[PDB]
């Protein structure tokens, strides 16, 4: 019993997840009155339309899906990702360990990436349109799939930050900057969701997801010692520039100008409208720190490109 | 594992603090948006109202007026006698960005017991409350 | 010379503050130094003083003043007097220094306390005046000065204890608890009114400590008056820290609800209600139990 | 040793500030502690609202509780308000007794939105209506 739990660390999260889900489905209620709905699914809904509000039960959804994502990551890595790496015949233990995380990130960013593209397509934010994120501010009520995306991503990033907090592996070289990146993920997601800046963070979710997907594909192919790595790395660097820099600079420029001139700009605490002259510096700082981190990583990628050319 | 508990506690404290900040700002928006004005007439009677931006609607003016009336004056020391007059000519939200503003939506005259005769004539036909 | 005269710097600070306050002709509430030098909040010309933040500045400034007094007394008179009594042991000299400083402080405070009571309706430790005037928003000039000075002295003692300038002490255990409970009691019985109620406890503790320190000093000198001094001390102890404290506890039990008004009223800051009676009762019962423990010590010694 | 003294002084100052703020909040917001709002709905949005409490729930506490409930439970931004506060001049400001038989409240208010503002106008009985 405990011997399996010592190595198969996903057994306890699997048990918790399966017991919670089985109890929720066996109860037969499947409504907001069911207090397992507070954890299993998104609770606050505005009447019958696909508009979902915010509240305390959104934190418990994050808490439960943190365990969900711990289970998913550990399960995939031990039974699916690791035998797949073994089938690739990797002769280095460290390279295999790195490939484990790289393929997990590939899966997460190839699932949530297209997820972000799909939810954006069903909105007015297609092709990272600058106007929509400030037209309807404050976005008090979130759409169904939109809120699911935000809540699941928040739970996943909180889970990753917690795992990083329980330092078990040796601190890698970018641990000084990756801890800052995790901190800024949690801060940005929690501030954008709580302070009704939820439409605007999708355009930053999507660039993140796509760039990370191609970044993890590049590391996976290099660790695999594949021959098709230069083409994939070129696609990665092109899309990295376009998304994390061109689109991010467009978003920052909208924060500079389109934050004021477009949409309601007068501060109103009564209506929970925070889009004013005070939130503009806060938002610009919170996104300019991100742009500085992305610029430092662009410098690293440029150094790599110069070395390999 | 104590680092995990500390990080989770700090994150939950930050979330709760920001939620309480939002709740208090929504509840007490008249403090941030409406600036009370006390224009004394004679004795303890003051012509009291508030001014601010568009966020200082009639609700904000009324809340600021009530807060000032029940705070600056102590009924236990002496029973109050005030009134609140509504400006029907303006919409519930009328204050512009410009510093000129306009006629306030809510105007209150609040005085003590010995000044009740002054506030009664100042309120004219408006209902006079006791506190 | 400040290294071996610990009172040079406090004296310089005190004299600078006093000279700056006195040289200016304002010498009233408008002066900035009136926050520290003297009691600030006064309602008109009446002999009644309110409460406010400036009292904390008074507490800190007279904390500095009592630091100066504690160092200066020992450095100028207490230590030379102890040397004059042919005392040579380091422990004996050091303990006699603190005991004589306590003698002086308590013989200044306790008589001041009884004088302040004699000018109020609290004479003979009457429990009716405890709650009849509650809440006591304003207290007389002497009543507030005595309270704030006692608070400043006890805060200075607590700061000295925390500073652990001479850490090894065998009395640290109970003395730290006494200092903490004294600071808590003074602060609570000042901010939450009950200022008239804390004076009798003030007087009992001050007089009992005065006689205790007198008996202790006589014992250290090994004089023939030690037994008589200890006898009068124990008589005053059972009269003040036990009889009067039990009378005060009985007032908290049966007279706390009757006298004055018992309904809670946050609007008038009148906290004498049914959720404050348990707090006031336990906060004095703890002190009474510690006094009973010290009485057990006295009986073991006697 | 200096750091320990600073920490002890800071803890004492925090305790003093917390208790002073507790006193200030209780004095300013005594209507929350003593007065419990009572709502008697009469329509989709019209509710007859007053407060109940002990002798400390004076007319000032009743008025503060009524205004607080009207301005918190209703959002004029979503829909413009319409209410009126009616004095009960037959009772003193300290009318409320300690026992449960409180009696007629000193302050009673009818508050509702503008779609059903006719009911509020008819319930006020010539009292001035304070649109919000
Ligand atoms: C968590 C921290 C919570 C802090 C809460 C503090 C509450 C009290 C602070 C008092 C400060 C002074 C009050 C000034 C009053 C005023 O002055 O209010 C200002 C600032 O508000 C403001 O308290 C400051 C903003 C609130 C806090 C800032 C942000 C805090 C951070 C929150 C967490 C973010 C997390 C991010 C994650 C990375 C705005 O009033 P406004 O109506 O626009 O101005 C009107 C105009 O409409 C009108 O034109 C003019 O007549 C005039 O100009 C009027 O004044
Ligand atoms: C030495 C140091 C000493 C420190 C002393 C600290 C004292 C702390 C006391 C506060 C405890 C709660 C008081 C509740 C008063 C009340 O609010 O008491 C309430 C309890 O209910 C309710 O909401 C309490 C709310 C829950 C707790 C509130 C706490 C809020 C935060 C304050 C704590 C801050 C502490 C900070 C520490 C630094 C009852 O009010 P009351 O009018 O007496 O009773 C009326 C009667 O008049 C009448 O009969 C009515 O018909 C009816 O019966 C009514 O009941
Ligand atoms: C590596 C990433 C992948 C990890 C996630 C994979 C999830 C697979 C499914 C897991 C099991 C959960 C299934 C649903 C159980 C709860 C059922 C329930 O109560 O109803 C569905 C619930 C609410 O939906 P519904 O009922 O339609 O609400 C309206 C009410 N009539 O529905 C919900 O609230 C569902 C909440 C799901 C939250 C997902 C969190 C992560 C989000 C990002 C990745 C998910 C992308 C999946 C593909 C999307 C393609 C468009
Ligand atoms: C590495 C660390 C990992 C930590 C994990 C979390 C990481 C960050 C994840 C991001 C999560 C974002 C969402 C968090 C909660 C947001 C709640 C919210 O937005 O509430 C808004 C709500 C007002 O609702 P709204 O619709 O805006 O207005 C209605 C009236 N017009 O406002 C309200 O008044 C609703 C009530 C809000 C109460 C919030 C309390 C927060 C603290 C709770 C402590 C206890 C938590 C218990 C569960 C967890 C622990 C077991
Ligand atoms: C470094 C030098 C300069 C230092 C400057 C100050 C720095 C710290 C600032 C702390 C701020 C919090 C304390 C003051 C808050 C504001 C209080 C105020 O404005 O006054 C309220 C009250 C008097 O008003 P009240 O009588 O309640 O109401 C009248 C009704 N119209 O006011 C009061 O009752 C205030 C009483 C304060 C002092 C009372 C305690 C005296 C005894 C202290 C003993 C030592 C400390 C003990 C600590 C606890 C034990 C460890
Ligand atoms: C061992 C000591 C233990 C003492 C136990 C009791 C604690 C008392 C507090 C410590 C000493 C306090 C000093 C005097 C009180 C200072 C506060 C004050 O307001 O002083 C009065 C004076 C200005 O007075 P004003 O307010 O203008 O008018 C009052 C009448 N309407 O303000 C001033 O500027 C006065 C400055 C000169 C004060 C001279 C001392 C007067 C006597 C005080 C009692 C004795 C304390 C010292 C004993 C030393 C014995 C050697
Ligand atoms: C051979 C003589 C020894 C006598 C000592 C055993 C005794 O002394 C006597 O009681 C006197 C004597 C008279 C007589 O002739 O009758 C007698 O009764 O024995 C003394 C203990 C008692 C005084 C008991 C008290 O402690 C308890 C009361 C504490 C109350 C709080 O403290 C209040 C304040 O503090 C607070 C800050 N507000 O023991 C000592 O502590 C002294 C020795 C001396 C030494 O040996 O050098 C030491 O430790 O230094
Ligand atoms: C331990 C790093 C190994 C990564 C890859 C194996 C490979 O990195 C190396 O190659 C190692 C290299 C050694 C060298 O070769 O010189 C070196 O590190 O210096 C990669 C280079 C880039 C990925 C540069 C990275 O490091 C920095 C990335 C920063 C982004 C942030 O993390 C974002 C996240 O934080 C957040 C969660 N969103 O892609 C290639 O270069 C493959 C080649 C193969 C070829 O040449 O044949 C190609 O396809 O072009
Ligand atoms: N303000
Ligand atoms: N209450």
């Amino acid at each position: 019993y405990r011997e399996m739990n010592y190595r198969h660390s996903w057994l306890t999260p699997f048990f918790i997840l399966v017991c919670v889900y089985s109890a929720y489905f066996l109860s037969g209620n499947r409504t907001e009155s069911n207090p397992l709905h507070m954890f299993v699914a998104i609770s606050y809904q505005v009447d019958g339309t696909d508009s979902y509000a915010k509240g305390i039960k959104d934190l418990s959804f994050v808490f439960f899906y943190m365990i969900f994502f711990t289970f998913l990551r550990e399960f995939l890595m031990d039974v699916v990702i690791r035998p797949f790496t073994v089938y690739l015949n990797v002769t280095s233990e460290h390279r295999q360990k790195r490939m484990l995380e790289q393929m997990y990130a590939i899966f997460y960013c190839g699932v949530s990436g297209p997820f972000g593209l799909y939810i954006m397509y069903h909105s007015d934010l297609w092709l990272f349109k600058t106007k929509p994120m400030y037209r309807t501010y404050p976005v008090i009520t979130n759409p169904f799939l939109f809120k699911i995306f935000y809540l699941g991503q928040a739970a996943f990033w909180a889970q990753q930050a917690c795992v990083l907090v329980l330092q078990l592996e040796k601190p890698r070289k970018d641990y000084k900057e990756l801890v800052f990146h995790h901190i800024v993920t949690l801060l940005l997601i929690w501030s954008s969701y709580v302070f009704h800046f939820t439409k605007m963070g999708l355009a930053i979710y999507i660039t993140m997801d796509v760039s990370d997907f191609f970044l993890s594909l590049s590391k996976t192919l290099n660790y695999l010692n594949s021959v098709f790595t230069p083409f994939v790395f070129g696609l990665f660097v092109f899309f990295w520039i376009y998304l994390r820099h061109v689109v991010n600079i467009r978003i920052l420029w909208s924060v500079l100008t389109e934050f004021r001139h477009e949409g309601n700009y007068v501060l109103n605490f009564a209506t929970q409208q925070y889009k004013c002259w005070i939130s503009l510096p806060i938002v610009f700082v919170l996104i300019a720190a991100l742009q500085l981190v992305n610029l430092y990583w662009l410098f690293l990628i440029l150094r790599i490109l110069y070395r390999l050319i | 594992i104590f680092n995990l508990f500390r990080v989770c506690f700090i994150s939950l404290l930050l979330i709760a603090a920001v939620e309480y900040f939002k709740y208090g700002t929504r509840i007490n928006y008249e403090w941030f948006h409406c600036t009370p004005i006390k224009e004394p007439q004679s004795g303890s009677v003051i012509k009291l109202w508030a001014r601010g931006g568009p966020s200082c609607d009639k609700r904000g003016e009324y809340k600021t007026i009530v807060k000032r009336i029940t705070r600056d004056y102590e009924p236990n020391d002496e029973h109050l006698s005030f009134c609140i007059i509504e400006n029907d000519n303006v919409p519930p939200v009328h204050y512009p960005i410009h510093e000129d503003k306009g006629e306030p939506g809510y105007v209150a005259y609040v005085g003590y017991d010995t000044d009740s005769e002054l506030v009664q004539e100042l309120c004219a036909d408006s209902t006079i409350y006791h506190m | 010379i400040s290294y071996r005269h610990a009172w040079i710097a406090p004296l310089m600070i005190l004299i600078a503050v006093y000279s700056a306050y006195f040289t200016s002709g304002n010498t009233t509430k408008t002066n900035v130094l009136h926050r520290f030098v003297a009691v600030s909040y006064q309602i008109g010309d009446t002999n009644a003083y309110g409460k406010g933040i400036n009292d904390l500045c008074f507490v800190f400034y007279y904390m500095i003043f009592f630091t100066f007094l504690r160092e200066f007394l020992m450095d100028v008179v207490i230590r030379p007097f102890a040397i004059r009594l042919h005392v040579t042991s380091k422990h004996r000299i050091k303990r006699i220094m603190e005991q004589m400083y306590a003698i002086f402080y308590t013989g200044v405070s306790g008589p001041f306390g009884i004088y302040c009571m004699y000018h109020s309706d609290l004479w003979f430790f009457n429990t009716k005046a405890m709650y009849r005037t509650y809440p006591d928003f304003t207290n007389p000039f002497l009543f507030k000065v005595f309270y704030l000075g006692q608070a400043a002295f006890w805060a200075q003692q607590a700061c000295i204890l925390v500073l652990q300038l001479e850490k090894p002490r065998k009395d640290h255990n109970e003395l730290t608890f006494h200092h903490i409970v004294t600071l808590l009691l003074i602060w609570s019985s000042y901010v939450f009114h009950f200022t008239k109620m804390g004076l009798p406890i003030y007087i009992t503790m001050d007089v009992s400590d005065f006689l205790l320190s007198f008996s202790k000093t006589l014992n250290y000198l090994d004089s023939g008056l030690a037994f008589f001094s200890f006898a009068i001390f124990v008589v005053a102890w059972i009269y003040l820290r036990h009889y009067i404290n039990l009378k005060i506890l009985w007032s908290v039990l049966t007279q706390f609800r009757t006298e004055g008004n018992y309904v809670l009223n946050f609007a008038t800051q009148q906290y004498k209600c049914w959720i404050s009676l348990p707090i006031v009762f336990v906060l004095i019962g703890a002190l009474q139990l510690v006094n009973l423990y010290w009485l057990f010590l006295i009986f073991r010694v006697l």
